[PDB]
């Protein structure tokens, strides 16, 4: 999925339950592998700390 | 870097209620995720990014 | 770090010795992963000689002749702190040293543990 | 330019958002406060968490089937085995809170349904063996909802509740539930239904464990429908947060 | 420094700050408060260390070569451009146009050849280092008579002193620096794709001034790049495959990112 | 001609600098100039947006 | 009483009109102006046709398919042969000009679809050779959008731009591309995207043949799907203005 | 400067200063006076260098490495750790936490190692050290691409020149550095007992940039640490027994103190 | 700007310090910081006991 | 700079093989500029054999005999940016591998044309 355009997106669909996870990632910016790319882990790779709050939206 | 000592935590995402389509339409969507810093973010220490490697000159 | 690097474990005959070599790293260690056990003879014969290698994300399982497919990796990851050997078959000759070595530069590693085997 | 069908609260470390509600029913024009020096009778300080009590709990979802006859829920049981709340009245002799309710279902626009939220104070529920009383396990439900049962109950020698909806187990009209603090929910128009309650007792503090003060009913007067190739399954989830708890009587936990 | 955050208490409203649109190309811009009870809190952090003049002035090697004393390689010739070295290049890379001020040092090392010459007898090497503008004679053999650097700027440098260092302006037809070209140096559009009269620097010339000894010796000179003064336009998104030639942006397709096991995975 | 600027120190002292040369291009780096504006990159909507109001 | 999603952008003799929009996104907050006296160069007094050369120019439309990979365009060679503005470049030397860019796309509330509309100045692409560089015909496309490629393509001998749609030929995350002024259309929300972009250069002013300022990239993130007996050919229309546009070094025709 | 003696006279009172109780806890502080007739006498003296900022701030050794200019071995690397050292140890391990300012100088010397290379011609060796912060790429090799230095502060030094000088500011996540950690790195508590994500500055790099000369030559690295404006807090009792492991306080018991032939006894 | 302070003499003169870096932590040791506070260690008793007053 | 240094060209037997070898120069480029065009043959024998030469502003054509007046400068001017050669008679033996080397100081471009002939 790395290597298409199908890592972005997130999926969800009608299940016949409830209480199910979506998805689950833990808050490493500077070194998970989801956010090791982004802008903020991009700029975080020339730091050795870091100290502040992160906003995730979902559309 | 990964580091035991400092752990962040973690972020999960669950149905709170079903998906609930009406007939003639899709049962299957997806989400994007859009990750900023807030306006109390800052950093210290200015090191090398790994990412980048060079065995030669261009 | 490794924990308890220093230890002595005690089995009975045909009853599969599990060693147990689970590390942490420091933040400065960024440079390649490499596990190397080698395993000091009880026979006080040649000492330091391997046993089973994992360098290069590969494993290697032919470095000493007694131990022939008898030594494999407990976990599957490796990557990760637990990096833990088991030998299936115990024997009489089993009765040694064994070396655990984790290398991730900077910083060098070591777990040694004596097996008795009853 | 806010939308009047759109909100959003914060209570604790916890934020629901809705956009599509009617509104909000504060109980019977009071809301949630704490204990004045003049109504009280316990002569110890009272203990308020505050932020780890009053937060938002979800309990399990429940599904929304077309022969559905209703469930129902012990507000101060509910909550029994779910965070410090649970572990604060399991310490505590005496307990006075308040509870914010905000039921949760959703459907298409091709989905017709209808369901009534209403919170009854001292719902005492009635008995099939009309000589016996209903067992702690039928009347109390902790982590699960207690449903109702279309046809009547047999009557013989057990401790089973009437579970009649029509009685709703309490003898009187289903109609007049509404004189209690309600809201109901329409998929053609409401999305979710949200009540604030005061806490309501004759005493100004009671004991948490063998007295529950109020009782949550979903009753669906009209069932749900739709046409084929439609979503079969709808989930249905109840979240509530205490409001101003405040607690009296250390002792060693038990009940 | 930084904002200080806002204590807050449990807030009942139509208020929505949460819900919002991405599609607006907006940034929500949400404190932490918006969305659950924070106590008050005066930061004293500051932002001091990720401004751009601090994040672009340092020193980094863009270019190390060699020359002897003797045999065919007299002297070593190398034009001034950063893409040399991938790693102060990927940071330059970060915007579109940069404007800055250059400081040049040199680090000279001579090592000592094998040989079967006896009685070798040293004497403190010299090195000289001449700066040649684009437009300028380029000297064809180390004895050449352009050393004489009339107009051109060069430097002397004895071994065993501190290592040579000049301050260079900004020197660029155009008002700044373009990292990326979009289109061709021909009116006709048939030359090398992203060519550019922009960024023309100069050429480094470095030779022996004396041999020294009659034993060979091959010495090699390290081109540190220090911006100074940067100035910087148009943010875009850094380099996410590895750099293969200097002169085009020219890539190998790469993953995104690194794969996990599954998602719902908490490690790597 | 002596430009006296305070130092970089922690919170919860001074330094002298003078210009030896003309050139001016032959200075020091201008370490302490910090500056925020990202305003333009985070929002460069036409139409102000509030953040209590609804966006749509 | 206005709608907050309803505009009209009126150049020229040509005006848009859209009942469903987000907002509108002027660059980086730089609105599109003449050359001031301070920072000009060329002695010469520039022409200004402004009403011609100034105006709504609607390209050739595209068919968005569950496979699509995307379309990009190069905004100074796109309008190269279309109007006035096509034959005012094709005799002037120079040429300094910002553009409105209004990506317009539609679908039933059953339609379910993600694109992103972004403008990216100086985007020069990579070829697959890696020693070549792209030839002009497979860089630009004038009256046409040049596609991007889902498989990586082949390396071989030849000057063709690596069209891979993830590294999007520039060598960097897609994700990343929102760093740029950019606006994204989704079939559930929006139905049109505008961009007010301002002349960005280093230089005064450039000639408009060999050198392209700006490129728009149209890139669905999450593809377009919808069940059958749905409409299944969904068009694009880009549809591009020119603003302040001025032109100096009169001389013969051609390039 | 100190408290001056204070003169006084017999005195027969009810007040008994010398009479106390040091199960209070509270030192009984009493001056020669209370107990015996004394003179006034103005001391002049200072406790000037008994002050932290004296003690602790001086240069002292805490580790040396060597490295050669040919062989396997060609680049020593050392992470940054003062408890290599037992003297400056034991002086830092005085207090619980302390915050400081740190200041390295690096003193290096080659030495030829005997060999039958024959017409050995040596040239001034150049020696580079490179400081690598925490997370930051560590080189493979002496002739890896990391040395580049971009972003990773690094000092050249050529030989017959004063010894390099660096200055460190307090680096640490949290408020000080503390000496002794009780507990887990894990919530799980199974991991090394006293390991801490405090204390961790970086890693030092020391490589020849140049051969020099065909004959082989080795150099070692003494790395000299003075703290600056240091802070003390929580003093706590100084070290009786010999260290064993810097990772961990484990000691072998020790007697309390040496032994005399009896009580009564004036001397050893 | 130029800090002139007094020298350590005997009992029973001056210097001149400027600082040529504006990092602060470049600066040299506070040797002359010379404060003693010792009644935390000596006497952290709540209640203050008088010499004098018999301790009990 | 030259155009499109790595190509391939195909042609038929006896049809005159093309090879462009247009350059464009830097202002730094300042020294004598000198053309070499060395040939290396599919043979895997010898490679790197120069079959032409342009330098001094004059021009050698008996560096390789099996192309014995067979290979020309396709311009007369050679100082503009077109430096290119023309095969008149194509042969089998023809099928090698092309190297067009522009060397003016500071700075040399090479250009690799595969030459195959059906």
């Amino acid at each position: 999925k790395v290597n298409s355009m199908e890592a972005y997106q997130i999926p969800v669909r009608s299940n016949e339950g409830s209480g199910t996870q979506v998805f689950g990632f833990p808050l490493q910016p500077g070194y998970s592998s989801v956010f090791s790319r982004t802008l903020l882990g991009e700029i975080l790779n020339y730091y050795t700390h870091w100290s502040g709050s992160i906003k995730l939206t979902f559309m | 870097t990964s580091d035991e000592y400092t752990a962040g935590g973690f972020i999960t995402c669950w149905y709170q209620t079903n998906i609930v389509v009406p007939a003639d339409a899709q049962s299957s969507c997806y989400i994007m995720c859009f990750v900023s810093a807030c306006n109390d973010f800052s950093v210290r220490l200015l090191k090398d990014t790994p990412f980048i490697s060079q065995q030669n000159f261009f | 770090s490794i924990t308890t690097p220093e230890e002595m474990i005690e089995k009975a005959k045909g009853e599969t010795a599990y060693l147990p070599c689970k590390f942490t790293l420091s933040p400065e260690d960024q440079g390649p992963l490499d596990i190397e056990w080698l395993i000091s003879p009880a026979d006080n014969q040649k000492v330091d000689q391997v046993i089973i290698l994992y360098s290069g994300d590969k494993i290697y399982d032919d470095y000493y002749p007694d131990l022939k497919g008898r030594v494999h990796f407990t976990s599957n990851d490796l990557k990760s702190g637990d990096a833990s050997i088991n030998v299936t078959n115990l024997q009489l000759s089993d009765i040694g040293t064994y070396q655990c070595k984790v290398k991730k530069a900077p910083g060098v590693a070591n777990k040694k543990i004596h097996l008795v085997v009853l | 330019g806010y939308s009047d069908r759109a909100r959003s609260i914060t209570l604790g470390n916890s934020t629901i958002t809705t956009q599509e509600c009617a509104n909000v029913v504060v109980g019977y024009g009071v809301w949630p406060d704490y204990l004045k020096d003049s109504e009280a009778t316990a002569e110890d300080q009272p203990t308020q968490p505050d932020v780890a009590t009053c937060r938002f709990y979800t309990l399990d979802s429940v599904q929304w089937q077309k022969t559905s006859p209703g469930w129902w829920w012990k507000l101060p049981d509910a909550l029994s085995n779910l965070g410090l709340f649970g572990q604060n009245m399991q310490y505590h002799y005496l307990g006075r809170t308040g509870y914010t309710v905000h039921v949760q279902c959703n459907a298409s626009k091709f989905h017709q349904g209808c369901l009534l939220v209403v919170c009854v104070p001292e719902a005492e529920m009635g008995c099939a063996t009309l000589d016996n009383t209903p067992s702690s396990a039928e009347l109390l439900g902790g982590d699960s909802a207690k449903e109702f049962a279309d046809k009547p109950v047999a009557s013989g020698s057990n401790k089973l509740v009437q579970r009649v909806v029509y009685n709703a187990g309490m003898g009187v009209g289903v109609g007049n539930l509404t004189i209690f603090p309600h809201q109901w929910i329409n998929l053609r128009t409401n999305n979710s239904a949200t009540i604030v309650m005061p806490y309501t007792n004759s005493v100004p503090m009671d004991n948490m464990f063998r007295h529950n003060n109020v009782t949550l009913m979903v009753i669906p007067f009209v069932p749900l429908d739709y046409c084929p190739g439609s979503t079969t399954y709808v989930p249905i989830t109840v979240t509530i947060a205490p409001m101003c708890a405040e607690y009296n009587g250390l002792r060693l936990a038990g009940h | 420094r930084v904002a200080d955050t806002v204590g807050t208490g449990p807030t009942n409203s139509e208020a929505i700050p949460a819900l919002t649109a991405a599609e607006t190309g907006h940034t929500s811009q949400v404190v932490p408060g918006d969305t659950m009870q924070t106590r008050h809190v005066k930061n004293y952090h500051s932002r001091s260390e990720s401004t751009i003049e601090n994040f672009l002035c340092r020193s980094a090697c863009v270019y190390f070569t060699e020359y002897e004393n003797s045999g065919a390689k007299r002297y070593a010739e190398w034009v001034l451009t950063p893409r040399q070295a991938a790693q102060l290049r990927r940071k330059l890379e970060f915007f579109t146009y940069v404007r800055f001020d250059l400081e040049l040092t040199f680090v000279i090392t001579s090592t000592q050849q094998p040989s079967t010459t006896q009685n070798q007898d040293a004497q403190i090497l010299t090195h000289q280092i001449m700066y040649v503008p684009p437009g300028g004679p380029v000297p064809d053999k180390v004895d050449s008579y352009v050393w004489q650097t009339s107009t051109n700027p060069s430097v002397f440098w004895t071994e065993g002193n501190a290592p040579p260092r000049m301050s260079i302006p900004f020197l660029s037809i155009g008002n700044a620096y373009s990292n990326f070209y979009d289109g061709w140096s021909e009116f006709s559009r048939n030359g090398v794709y992203g060519i550019n009269t922009l960024n023309n620097m100069g050429t480094l010339y470095a030779r022996h001034v004396n041999a020294g000894s009659t034993g060979p010796i091959k010495s090699t000179i390290r081109i540190y790049f220090k911006p100074k003064h940067v100035k910087a336009w148009i943010p875009r998104p850094p380099r996410l495959c590895q750099y293969e030639k200097a002169k085009n942006v020219n890539f190998q397709p790469s993953g995104v990112t690194t794969t996990r096991q599954s998602i719902t995975t908490m490690t790597n | 001609g002596a430009q006296v600027s305070t130092q970089k120190t922690g919170a919860h002292i001074h330094y002298t600098n003078i210009n030896y040369y003309k050139d001016a291009a032959s200075n020091s780096a201008n370490r302490q100039d910090f500056t925020q504006d990202p305003g333009k990159f985070t929002e460069p909507v036409k139409d102000i947006m509030i953040k209590s109001l609804p966006a749509l």
